[PDB]
Parts: structure tokens; C-alpha cells; sequence
């Protein structure tokens, strides 16, 4: 509920280039990413957080959807690249 | 219009499922014919013990799930299929009178088997 | 947000108040320490406590083992 | 047509499962020939204690999985499990108090009428 | 509504049971304390004093089975 | 509309009959006078066959799961 | 579903009913066994068919692959 | 029939071994009470008194026993 | 025992409907629909469903599907070049 | 069944005969593996719907065979469709 | 099917009477077997199916 | 049959009487709790009983370790 | 300097007996000079038992919580 | 020990060609397979042999040997089939 | 062998499992047997994916 | 025979006579049970018996963890 903000009209009157689309994909999943991170170890270094179980039972939940979303990022790229292989391999 | 009916439909079912119907009554039932509370005799040589009303009945439903019905001696049906183990009985000694929570049948129900149960009692004299 | 938050919030909003009464018995017990009645609330809010917390954090711990089944099978 | 059958039938059936149908009565039944209560004799040298009706069926009911029948010297309601018969004894009026199934209630009266019989007197000298 | 679990009942079944005995024994200390030699408030006391200590002990034992049992349930979801 | 494993926990549930109320009626009891030594013997065996009862449930529904999941594993 | 558009009960409604069930008083032991064994059937049947379907589209991979 | 389990079988082997003291126990009490003055009636009391305590102590000490053994095995199937 | 039935005489195939489904490669009505809700969706209901394992299971086929269907359009064009190639030198 | 044993009297085989054409000899073979390949693939499948099935030992080991047979079946017929094709191009393009 | 008839006789009987220590000490065993008899049939029909599929993975 | 059942046997064949041995003395025991040449032969059956048990299940898990830990090794 | 939670649940129990601390070893400063007072050891009798319990309660309700939060940490894997 | 016999005079023939040598080295690959995935199969269904370890440690070898031997002779004689295709295509 | 020695101090130990000499003995040799047997099916497991890996690498 | 029996070996021989001492006190003791010279001597001797059994069996056991442990990682 805190900061809350979506664009409209994303599409209606301007495309992007590919050439862009990729570059923006890429900034905007890589800096979440690493603030993501910064997080999870502020949250195991204040030793108020690691002693609390209202503390702890967050921040398990934290480190899952780290895991899970960087995991689910690497697959689908991976498998997004090799189906470019096999246009262009003769 | 057959989208629209159906995303509407389905979002108000959502929205209802919340709401809770059922409502809990609370009856007060003087009786005429009997104390209300449960009653030791110290004999001499015996201590004898009888309890009243409200004790046998807590007793008698204990646990029981199945709805009450027929006692001798479309949310309508979720409503009814109220259990029996809801219902409270508290005797209040100040009035001589019992307390009854339950649904507005299951009042009904108990009012008549008090009616059934509270019978004025015949004298003896030995000689 | 996430499912993995919805079932981790699906027992928050299960036990209303758990959460509260056990710090305020505790600071009851904390002012009177020897008094035993008491002492026999807090030893059940405890022990609810200990419980509720154990059953969520196992279940969240395998919803989390069926995605991540799931994401690898992607391949 | 066909598919609109089927699925109608089908949601109306569901719509239903939750409904339950079985249902619970009270019998009140006097005892005209003896006491309710368990009785107990106090004497010289001994102690005596005799169980009442209400002990003896519930001592022999306690647990039983199978519908009772034939008592001797949709109809999924009617397989109601002996086990949820209860029976309390009432002193206040001498009569007992008895929940469950109609026929139930009815086996039960038909032994209980069985057995309140009144007893012969005997004098010795 | 004040939300309590199963063991909470658990342990409310013993204070319903005991219908007034928590405040017997404060209302036969009192009487104690205001004639600590006569014999007949002594023999009270010793009675309803003994009873309490019972109630306390079998309630706190039950309530610690119960714990251990649930525990080593929720053990196995693992 | 069910498993296995739920056939595995019914064969122990319809096997003690009845004890899971047994137990609650004897706490019933209990509750109502503390200090009868019959019913604190009677309430101790109780109590402690319906312990021995979840375990012996709960470690065989484990067991059983393992060896499926080991099975399942080698369907690759 | 409330839905059918023309042209049982699964284990996936089973546990989040259980488990809907549970929440309301995690201590009470026939809830926590009711539940252990819900949430591993539905543990397993999760595994079985993500692996197979895993096995269809490797066969197909495959074909496609040897005719290149 | 009401289901028995092995621990409750084990209970009950003392309970119909020892006939009648539970009731012989209860009537000598009520002749103490009729007059605490009797020595025949108090040397009376003191060996079913001691009677019944030994006989509730083996009792829940093997149950106790056995329960041990029992956890012990079903600890391994794990 | 109960609901017990077999038939003796003929193979009569029941376990499926035979039906032109058989006489198909790729139900390319099915992908169609399904890449189409996968693309419409912008900015309504919400993103991120990397966790829930029923929607999870869901994704798994088609984004396996659309994979194959675009790995046999490449293997097909490659054939009929060839074939053109292989008459027009001979 | 499992009480019972049924044998065939003598098996003589009429489809032994040549008599149909190099192109029948195709089209039974084409039509046979068809059905036999889209009857297995559901059998599997239902086998997972199903709960009481999914979560017994007994029929998972089962399940087990079932899919690695359909497995080793259709990647035969494929590598030996490849290696008829394979001979008449070799040959033609010779 | 004799050791699959074998665990769930005993279980039943184990059901029946869950204290006693000579049908818990049967049922330890009983089960124990079955588990290892299971994983040992599986690994093996694994083992035989994947060498077929490599054979044709040779010349495939 | 199977190994871990001979295994598991050979104890009950060693201990000849031990399991009928204890019923007995628990049903002389039960017929006068107070005598002590009883009480002291109760208590050394028992204690004999308790110890078999232990050392007959040990026993059976450590070779049900040592089978999986081989046929892990199949694959 | 950094207060965890413990610490926290410790020093509730701490700031609950505010001065029997002390008064534990004033009443013991009274009675070992004059042992035979009967009001002294009245005093000391109850001062000292109340000050094991609160030392007993607090070591048991510190270990509950560090079990809690070991049990959770585990499932980080 | 029980109920035990063995051959002890093997039949005999003439080798005279390269034919009668591949028949007869073939044959004799085929029948000792055969025995070897037999003889397994029974040792995993044997109870006595399933879960004495002792009997576990050597039919681990055994499905070895299998193994390996299988592997073998499907790796030299691909090899000795692509050796012919390569020179006859050159 | 060690597979005979194991048996054999079973068989005293079930004759008495109350003599403390004898359990002690028996822990140990059970200990040393269950070290033995792993580190034998390792071994030969080890030896056996070598051997396979060539072959891969050749196929 | 390995080396853990090496190790158990060095309890047997680092007490000489303690087995046999224990034998031979205990029937001393069963002879004339109520003498506190024999009650003085026998209670000391018992306890140094059941500290050596504890401590060569903890022993043995650490051993057998850290060599399983080792084994392992062959793999
Ligand atoms: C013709 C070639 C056309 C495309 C060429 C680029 C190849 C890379 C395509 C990879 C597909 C991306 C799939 C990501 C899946 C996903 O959801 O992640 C979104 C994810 C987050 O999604 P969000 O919800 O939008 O935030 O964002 C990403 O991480 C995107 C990953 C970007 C990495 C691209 C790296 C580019 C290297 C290739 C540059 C070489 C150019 C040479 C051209 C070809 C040779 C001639
Ligand atoms: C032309 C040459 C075709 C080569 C046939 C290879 C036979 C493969 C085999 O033996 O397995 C049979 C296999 C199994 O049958 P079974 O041997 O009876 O068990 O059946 C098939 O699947 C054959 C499929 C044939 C499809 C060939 C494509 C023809 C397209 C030409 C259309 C022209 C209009």
C-alpha cells in the first residue's frame, strides 16, 4: 500500500524498438535485484531481527522469493536463447 | 452480455460469502412447579443427590451434532441445520427461572420439553 | 506479495489474537511471578504460541519445495 | 439440448450435498413400576448396590456400530448407529429421558415396558 | 472475540469443574488468619488446601501431554 | 473422495473403536473430582494408549510416503 | 467452479480446505492429522504430473531433432 | 463391546485380582467413623489402608513400564 | 466385484473417442487461444505469478508447446528450400 | 481373470497371406500405431488424475513401466522411419 | 504377491491392538522388509530400460 | 520370510519363556501385591523383559540401514 | 552495545521484581547478625523463596523462545 | 547342495567361414545375456536375497558387469558399421 | 572374515542380553561391520562410473 | 579385529583388576549383607565400574561418527 504507481496507456500511440525493450527489461529486473539482496542481509545483521520469531517467520519468507524468481528468470532465458540458436545454426 | 452476466454473477457470490445469517436468541422461562436448582438431602445416614433441569439436559445433548426435531413424551436449510451441542441452559435462583441461548427453533423446542417436565407433586402422609 | 505470503498470512488472520495476549499474560506474570494462578494461563498461551509457529514455518517450507520442483521441470 | 441437461442436473446436485436430513428426538418415558435411580442397601455387616435400567443399557449399548432391530423376550436416515442413543435417568419425576432416532426411541420404550414389572411380595416366619 | 485453542479448553475444563474451590480457599485462609488455634478451621483448611494442590498438579500434567503429542505430530510434515 | 494414505490412517481410526471418545469422557469425569484415585487410574491408562495411538498413525503415514516418493522420483 | 460454457472434487480444493480448516485452531490433533496426510497426497500427485508431462515433451524434442 | 487396548489390560489384571478391597476398604472406614475409639476397630483399618496404597502404586508403576517400552519401538519405524 | 462389466466379443475402443484428433500434429487453435491470453493481459488482474502451483502447472504446458510448435516451422522452411534447390540444379 | 487359462486351438493365420497390396501393408501399419500410441498416452494420464492410483505402491510401480515402454516404442518407430527414408535418398541422389 | 499380502495382514492386526508390544515388534520388521524390496525393484527396472535407451540413442 | 525376520528371531528363540514368563509373574503378583519375595521377583522379569525389547529393535534398524545405504548405490 | 530480543524478555522479569534484588540481601544482613529472631526468619523465609522462583521462571521462559527461533532458522535451507 | 546338475559335455560343430563364425559369435553373446538378465531378476525377488547384505553387495557387481558389457558391444559395433559407410560414401 | 565373527557374537549376545561384557563386544563388532560394508559398495560403485565414463566419452 | 576395538582394548587393560574385584565384593557383600565395612567397600567399587562402562562406550561412539563421516565423501 506505500508508493504505489503503474503507467498507462503503456502502448497506445509509441512502440519501442526491441533493441530498447531488451535494455529496459534488463535495468529494471537488475536493480531490483540487488536491493533485494542488500535487504535480506540488513535483515540478518541487526541482531533485533534474527532473535525475534515475528522477525524470523518474514524473513524466511524473503529469502524463498529470492530464490524462486532469480531461478525462474535463469530457466526461461535459457531457454529463449536456444530457440535463436536453431534459426541461425545451419 | 453472456461475459458480462457471468463476471458479474460470479463477483457478487464472492462478495456475499462473507456475510454470517444466523442469528442466536436468548428465552427466559420462569418455572411454577419446581426449584431450579439441584437439591442434596443429608439424611441421617445417607447423603442422596438429584440434580435438576438444566444439569440433565447439558447432559443429555453432550456433544450431540445432529439437529433436534419431533420431541414427544434455499439458506433456510443451512439455517435450520443448527447443531444441538449450541445450545446453553444457565439456571438463574434469584427468579426461579432458567436462561436459554439457542436458535429461535431450538428455544421453541426446549420451552415445550421444560412444559413437559415441570409436573406439581402429590402428597403422602404415613401413619 | 505472493502465494507462498498467502499461506504464510492464512494462519495470521486465523489466530485474531494470539499474537497479543501472550506479551500481555507475560507482562502480567512478569509483575506477580509467583502467583499461580497465573502462572497456569501463561503456561497455555506458551505453549499455543510454540505451536503455531512451528506448523506454519513447516508448511511454508514445502509449498516452497513443490515450485521449486516445478521450475526446474520447466527446462 | 443435451449439454445443457447434463450440466444443469449435474450443478442442481451439487448444490445440495452440504443439506443434512437426519435428525434427533426426545422420549420422555415414565418408569410406572420402579425406581429410576440405582439402589443401594446399607446394613449390620454389608453393603449393596444394584444398578438401575438406565446403567444396565447404556452398560450394554456403549459403543455398538449397528442399528438395532427386532427387540425379543433416502433410508440412509433411518441406519442411525446404536451408539448415539443416550439415555439419562430423571429421579425428580422417576422417568427417563432418551435421544436419538424414532425407531430407537420405540426399541427402547418396548424394553423398557418389558421390564418394569412390579414384584411379589414374600413374608417368612 | 477472544480467540483460544485446544488446549486452552483443555485447561478451562478443570476451572469449570472445580466449580468455587479458587475462592474456598482464600475465604477458609481468611478465617484461618483470624484464629489460627481452633481446631475446626484447622481441619477445614487442611482439606480444601490439600484439594487445590491436586487440581493444579493433574491440570498442568494434562496440558504438557497434550503439547508433546502435537508436537511430534507436526514433526512429520517435513 | 480419497487416497491411500487415507485408507492408511482409517484402518487405524475404525481399529480403536471407540477410545477417541473414551478419552473425553473420561476427562469428563476427572474434571468433576480430581482427587478419586479411581478415576486418576482409570484416566492414566487412557491417556496413555491414545499417545501410543498418534504416534504409531503418524510414523506409518511418514513411511508410506517416503517409499512413494522414491518410486515417483525414478519416473524420469 | 461456478462456470460451464458450452460449445467430483479434486485434491487441489481438498487442501486448501483442510488446510482452511486447520488455521482456525492449529493444535488440535485429529485437524493436524487430518492434514499431514492431505498435504502429502498432494505433494505427491504434484510431483508425478509435472514429471510426466516432462517425459512427453522430450520425446517430441527428440523426434523433431532426429528428422533435422 | 467397549474397546480395550493393552495397558487397560494389564490395569484391570490387579483390579479383579484384588477382589473386594476396594469395597472392603470403604466398610471399614464407615465402622472407624461409628466409633474412632475401638482399638479392634483401628488395628483393623491400618492393614487395609496399607493395603490399598501398595496395591494403587504397582498398578501405575507398570503401567508406566510398559508405555516406556512401547514408545521405544514405535520410535524406530521412522 | 461392484459395477463389474467387460466386453467379450470385439476391440471396441473406449477408453478414448476416436476422432480426428488423431489426423493432427499441433492443435494450433488450442496455442492460438492460449498465446492469446498470455499477450491481451497488460495491466489487468496482476503480474508475478511465479508461485502459485496451480497457475504453475498451468504456464508449464504451453510455454513448452509454443517451444515446439516454432522448432518445426524452422525445420519445415529448411525442407522446402531444399527441395526447390535439389529440382533446380538437376 | 486370474483362475483361468484360455489358449487358441491351433493358430493358423490368415493375415500370414501377402495378399494385400505394398500400400495396404502401409496404411495398417500407420492406422494400428496411431490408435495404439493415443490409447496408451491417456491410460498414463488417467492413471495421475486418479487419486487411488497415484498414491499406492502397488500401481505406481505400474505406472512405472507403463511409461517407459511408451518411451522405447515411439522412439523406435521413429529412428527406423529416419533410416528407410535415409536409404531411398541415399540412393537417388547416388 | 506374498510379501504385499504379508504387511497388510500384519497391519490390521497391529490396528487391532496398537500396544501390543509383540505385534508393534512384528510390524517394525514386516515393514522394513517391504521398503527395502520396493526400492531395490525400482532402481533395477530404471537401470535395464536406460540401457535400452541408449542403444538407440547410438545410432539414433 | 526375509532376513531381518531371522535376525528379529533369533532373540525370541534365545530368550526361551521370557514372554509367558513375565504374564506369570504378573498374575501371581496381582493375586497378593504385598508379598515381597513376589515383588522382588517381578521386578528383576521386567527388568529383563525391557532390556530384550530394546536391544531386539536396535538391532533391526542399524541392518535396515546398511541394506538402503547398498541398494542407494544401484543406480 | 546491542540489546537482542532475549535480552529484552529477560529484563521484563528484571523491571518486574524491581527491588527484591536488593531486599534479598538486606533481610540477609538483618538475620545473619541476631540468627534467632523468629520475625527475621519469618522475613528471610519468604524473601528467598520468592527470589527462586523468579530466578527459575526466568531461565525456563528464556530457553522456550531461543527453541522457537532455532526450530525456524533451520528451515532457511 | 539340493537338487543340482551341470552339463558337462558341450555339443560341437565346424567352423569353416566367416559366416559360420559371426552366427556363432552372435549366438554365443544372445543366450549369455539372456541367462545374466534372468538370473537378476530372481535375486531382486528372492526375500532372502533381497535383504541380507551379503547377497545385496554382490548383486550390485552383477548389474555392473551387465552394464558394461551391454555398452561394449553396442559401442564397437556401431563403430565397425560407420567404418563401412564412411568408406563406401568416400 | 568379519561376516562370520559378526554372527557369531549374535548368537552369544542373544543367549543373554543382560551381561554387559557381551554388549560391549557386540557394539563394537557391529560397528566396524557397517563401516566395512559402506565403504566397500563406495568403492566399487566409483570404479564402475569411471569405466562408463570412458565409453560415453568414445560413443 | 579393526581399530575400535583397540580402543575399547585400552579401557580392559587401563583397569587390571576392576572386573574380578567387582565378582569377588559382591560375594563378600551376599554372604553377610548387613557388615558396613563390606556396605563401605562395595558401593565404591560399583561406581567406578559403571563410569568405566560409560566412558569406553561414549568413546566408541564418537569414533564410529567421525570414520562415517569420512566415508561418505568417497563419494
Ligand atoms: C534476432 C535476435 C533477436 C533477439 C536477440 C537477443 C537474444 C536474447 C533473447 C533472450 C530472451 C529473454 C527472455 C527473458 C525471459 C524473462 O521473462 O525475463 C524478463 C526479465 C524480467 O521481466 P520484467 O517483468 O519485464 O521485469 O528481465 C530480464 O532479465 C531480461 C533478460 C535480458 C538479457 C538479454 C541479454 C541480451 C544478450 C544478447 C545480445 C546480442 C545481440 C546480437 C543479436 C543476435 C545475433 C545476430
Ligand atoms: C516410403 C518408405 C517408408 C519407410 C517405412 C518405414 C517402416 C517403419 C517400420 O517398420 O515401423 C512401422 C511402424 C510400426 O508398425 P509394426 O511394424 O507393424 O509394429 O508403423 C509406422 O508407424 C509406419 C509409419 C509410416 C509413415 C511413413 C510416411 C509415409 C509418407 C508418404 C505419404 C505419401 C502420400
Amino acid at each position: 500500500v506505500i508508493g504505489q504507481a503503474v503507467n498507462i496507456r503503456s502502448m497506445e500511440t509509441d512502440i519501442v524498438s526491441l533493441d530498447d525493450r531488451l535494455l529496459q527489461a534488463f535495468s529494471g529486473s537488475a536493480i531490483a535485484t540487488a536491493v533485494d539482496k542488500q535487504t535480506i542481509t540488513n535483515r540478518i545483521e541487526d541482531p533485533n531481527l534474527v532473535t525475534d520469531p515475528k522477525e524470523l517467520a518474514i524473513s524466511q519468507e524473503m529469502i524463498s522469493d529470492y530464490n524462486l524468481y532469480v531461478s525462474m528468470v535463469s530457466t526461461l532465458t535459457r531457454k529463449g536463447v536456444g530457440a535463436v540458436e536453431t534459426l541461425l545454426r545451419s | 452480455y453472456v461475459d458480462m452476466v457471468v463476471n458479474a454473477a460470479t463477483m457478487m457470490d464472492k462478495q456475499n460469502d462473507g456475510i454470517e445469517l444466523g442469528r442466536q436468541k436468548i428465552g427466559v422461562m420462569r418455572l411454577n412447579n419446581t426449584f431450579v436448582g439441584d437439591r442434596t438431602y443429608n439424611l441421617r445416614d445417607q447423603k442422596m443427590v438429584i440434580p435438576g433441569i438444566a444439569t440433565a439436559i447439558e447432559r443429555l445433548l453432550q456433544g450431540e451434532e445432529q439437529p433436534l426435531g419431533n420431541i414427544v413424551s434455499l439458506q433456510e436449510a443451512l439455517k435450520q441445520n443448527a447443531a444441538a451441542g449450541n445450545i446453553k441452559i444457565v439456571a438463574y435462583p434469584d427468579t426461579n427461572s432458567l436462561l436459554v441461548k439457542g436458535t429461535a427453533e431450538q428455544v421453541h423446542f426446549i420451552e415445550m420439553l421444560v412444559k413437559a417436565l415441570d409436573v406439581a407433586k402429590r402428597h403422602v402422609e404415613l401413619s | 506479495s505472493g502465494y507462498l505470503d498467502d499461506v504464510s498470512a492464512k494462519f495470521d488472520t486465523g489466530v485474531d489474537n494470539l499474537q497479543t495476549q501472550v506479551t500481555e499474560a507475560l507482562d502480567k506474570l512478569a509483575a506477580k511471578p509467583s502467583d499461580p494462578a497465573l502462572l497456569a494461563a501463561y503456561q497455555s498461551k506458551l505453549s499455543e504460541y510454540n505451536l503455531y509457529r512451528n506448523a506454519q514455518s513447516n508448511t511454508v517450507k514445502v509449498f516452497k519445495d513443490i515450485d521449486a520442483a516445478i521450475i526446474q521441470n520447466f527446462r
